[PDB]
């Protein structure tokens, strides 16, 4: 295996916790990455500091790391940004895109991924479910706009696995093109292919039924985005 | 000129108020600025120029 991916849901177990932590030892040996999925689940959410204690040695273990946009809040702090969100200037936009009043999309600085952010560390990605992509590596980070429609199928429209349709998505792109660690438009491009991947997902019952394919999803990918973004 | 100078000038009321405004801006500059930071979310010509 050249990639080795868990969640976070085995440090709610000990036996599991052990037994990750030698397939991480023989996996970082055989030169294998090691990706981490957080995937909180709802015991983690309790409070910031016993999470943070809890996921510290898996998390500076990993070479990959993909959070939510909640999980990254959450970790870092959740009312800072709550009330960066719920923030309107009493008088006057300071620029024209902000008389819109359009969805938040803020890009968090490497700055404030500082606390997360370790050696090993090769890219770490945040998701506003399909819509945002915020990646960063030691060298450069950005976001890759993306989009979503479950209206267009109300009555077969699901969420569920399309966060695992991402992240297979963003492994399928690193095991075939070593340049997305260190190429910032190879990186955007192929992360494009994982916000088609997790679009398709969205549109069909279960998780698993609903998993698209690689021709369905690079036709979507060429479908949404302009020729000069594929 | 020279009798107009600063030293010649009668104004001893107006540095008994300037003594007693000088405590009272000492004593409450801080509070002042903490109540216009609570009470005015964004600066506006006219408010209390504040921070930096």
């Amino acid at each position: 295996a050249r990639i080795f991916h868990f969640n976070s849901e085995v440090l709610t177990s000990p036996t599991m916790e052990s037994t990750l932590f030698k397939a991480i030892q023989w996996s970082k040996k055989f030169g294998g990455l090691i990706f981490f999925d957080l995937n909180l689940p709802l015991p983690l959410w309790r409070s910031r500091n016993e999470t943070r204690k809890l996921i510290k040695k898996s998390w500076d273990e990993a070479n990959i790391i993909e959070v939510s946009q909640q999980e990254l809040e959450f970790l870092l702090d959740e009312e800072y940004y709550e009330r960066r969100r719920n923030y309107t200037p009493q008088y006057f936009a300071e620029d024209f895109e902000q008389t819109k009043n359009r969805r938040d999309y803020y890009h968090y600085t490497p700055e404030e991924i500082k606390p997360l952010w370790h050696d090993d560390l090769k890219l770490l990605v945040v998701t506003d479910g399909t819509l945002r992509l915020h990646y960063y590596t030691p060298k450069f980070d950005g976001v890759v706009v993306g989009t979503e429609d479950v209206l267009i199928t109300p009555f077969t429209c699901d969420r569920t696995g399309s966060g695992d349709a991402v992240v297979a998505g963003i492994m399928r792109k690193l095991t075939t093109c070593p340049e997305m660690f260190e190429d910032q438009d190879v990186l955007e491009r192929q992360l494009r292919f994982a916000v088609a991947a997790g679009i398709i997902s969205q549109w069909t019952i279960g998780a698993v039924r609903g998993f698209p394919t690689e021709s369905a999803t690079q036709n979507l990918k060429e479908q949404v985005y302009v020729p000069s973004m594929w | 000129g020279e009798d107009a100078t600063v030293d010649k000038m009668c104004l001893e009321r107006f540095k008994v108020f300037l003594k007693q405004y000088n405590e009272w801006v000492e004593a409450n500059k801080d509070r002042l600025e903490e109540d216009s930071y609570k009470y005015d979310q964004d600066f506006y010509p006219g408010r209390r120029i504040r921070g930096k």
